[PDB]
């Protein structure tokens, strides 16, 4: 015999206290009432399609219930009808993502929602930090993220400057105290505290959000024909 | 055809003195937004 | 040339019995031996490089002039 | 020591990048202006009957109004006007996505598609532009023979 799900509540494992707490508080269901997961929470648990459509058992949390919802509305739904229905439900789906999901909408501010190009370089960074960084550890969950951020600031300075000069970021390690690494710049080019982004500084941000060999982003930057990928990728460790 | 012509011009800032503060700084913000939204368009379009 | 004999005399392991020597149109030969103590597969910990320095004569019968004595630590190569 | 440790001393030096602007006026506080003009102006004008300009643009042999200004006052271009006056001559283009498989996201040639930066532009195009911009010897193909 073997025991997969009987273990994840143990102490030696890395799951977080509250995660163990929920996976405990969820009551199971016998085999007789097993396959009801395709429709409802059966004891606090459900099945969900993957990006490959294949199903997956998962606890019935607000975020994975939202996943379920989008799976019967959005990805079930094909290519062409996808972009426009997103254009429509935008105001709603992002409110959700920011309320009841783990990879939120990037383009939000003090709860105020918006899109990328409505967001300033300064807000961009103050949110990149807010997510890719940990005030508790005062560290970075990873470095492809910190690397991301530095490579962003680099062309920030490329943009607002006039002629060549030396990066205020010569090593991304300077980010290990971020909130200063920004003012060190947004005092060099205060214009960005006000200006929105050039889109040439959006396509970049995104081509980077799609960087192989890097850890995907803990948020959503955009809605496009790739929402599912940005939505249900590397969506396991967070617990 | 002799249809000559003479237009002239003044500096805007000789205008805002015709009005009240609260209305000016109210106008002000309502513009800044524009410049940005305009900045955006100009570039989204300039590219594509 | 003469700017080369200087970068040479610029050196600390390029010592001779008499710097007076004339080093133009001369041909030199370096029969050096190296010793080294490591601390990693690449990062050395001690480096000796010794050996004579010889000179061509109009006969080309080489002869000894000076000595190399290079000492170093924490190197990553042999200069 | 190895450049292993000295590589970091090969400092990173950022080329600038073109951030066109709209040339909106500047707005100074109510002080600088309620002062520059008479205080007697307040409540003294029917604005509905006052006229104003709100926008403007242009086309010519020096492209738009943003760049002509440059050759009008400064006699020569910035890069903010050396690319704009290149985007509108079919010298360069855009591209985001992938080329060489690599994701390029920026300016590029339009006959070769070989990527480019807004720095190697001026040295690369500033010449032909000025040979093909402003007053000139008339070029037939703009006038169908
Ligand atoms: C968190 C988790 C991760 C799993 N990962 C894999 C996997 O990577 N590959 C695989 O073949 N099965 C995987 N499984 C399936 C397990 O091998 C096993 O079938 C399952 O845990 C049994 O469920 P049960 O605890 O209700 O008996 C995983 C199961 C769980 C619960």
């Amino acid at each position: 015999f073997l025991f997969g799900s009987r273990v994840m509540i143990a102490k030696e494992v890395k799951t977080s206290p509250d995660a163990k707490k929920c996976i405990a508080a969820c009551t199971g269901v016998p085999d007789d009432k097993w396959e009801q997961t395709y429709k409802k929470p059966t004891g606090g648990i459900v099945t969900v399609r993957s990006e490959m459509g294949e199903p997956i058992h998962k606890i019935a949390t607000r975020g994975v219930m939202l996943w379920k919802e989008f799976d019967e509305t959005i990805f079930n739904l094909p290519k062409n009808k996808l972009v426009p229905t997103l254009e429509a439900k935008r105001d709603y789906i992002i409110s959700r993502l920011n309320a009841d999901f783990q990879k939120p909408w990037f383009a939000t501010v003090n709860g105020q929602a918006r899109d990328l190009a409505t967001m300033t370089y300064e807000e961009v960074a103050k949110r990149l930090v807010e997510l890719m960084f940990i005030r508790s550890t005062n560290s970075w969950f990873d470095v492809t993220w910190r690397t991301f951020t530095g490579d962003f600031l680099r062309r920030v300075e490329e943009r607002f400057t006039k002629s060549k000069t030396l990066s205020l970021i010569q090593s991304y390690s300077l980010l290990d105290k971020p909130d200063e690494a920004i003012e060190k710049v947004f005092n060099a080019y205060p214009a960005a505290r006000e200006q929105f982004l050039n889109a040439q500084d959006i396509d970049h941000f995104l081509s980077m959000c799609q960087n192989p060999m890097q850890k995907p982003v803990p948020f959503v930057p955009v809605l496009d024909r790739r929402f599912e990928i940005f939505f249900k990728k590397d969506s396991l460790w967070q617990s | 055809g002799q249809k000559g012509g003479q237009a002239i011009v003044v500096h805007p800032d000789y205008l805002y003195g015709a009005i009240t503060e609260d209305r000016y700084n109210e106008y002000v913000a309502k513009v800044s937004a524009r410049e940005k939204s305009a900045y955006k368009f100009f570039h989204n379009g300039m590219i594509y | 040339t003469s700017k080369d004999i200087a970068v040479l005399r610029s050196k600390e392991w390029f010592q001779l019995d008499d710097e007076d020597f004339d080093l133009l149109n001369k041909t030199l030969t370096f029969e050096t031996e190296t010793e080294v103590t490591f601390k990693n597969a690449n990062i050395f910990s001690s480096v000796k490089c010794f050996g004579p320095i010889k000179v061509e004569l109009p006969t080309k019968e080489t002869v000894e002039i000076g000595i190399v004595d290079y000492e170093a630590g924490a190197s990553h190569g042999n200069p | 020591n190895g450049n292993s440790a000295d590589a970091a001393y090969a400092q990173v030096e950022i080329q600038p990048r073109a951030n066109i602007q709209l040339d909106f006026p500047e707005l100074k506080p109510y002080k600088q202006v309620k002062q520059i003009a008479p205080a007697e102006l307040e409540g003294l004008l029917d604005l509905e009957r006052v006229i104003v300009v709100t926008g403007f643009a242009e086309v010519g042999p020096w492209g738009s109004a943003r760049t002509r200004w440059e050759m009008e006052a400064f006699g020569e271009f910035s890069l903010e006007g050396c690319v704009e006056m290149a985007w509108i001559m079919g010298f360069i283009s855009y591209h985001n996505g992938n080329l060489k498989g690599r994701p390029y996201t920026g300016w590029v040639d339009s006959k070769t598609k070989e990527p480019v930066d807004d720095k190697d532009v001026k040295a690369k195009y500033e010449t032909s532009i000025l040979e093909h911009s402003g007053i000139r010897l008339i070029e037939p193909e703009l006038f169908n023979g």
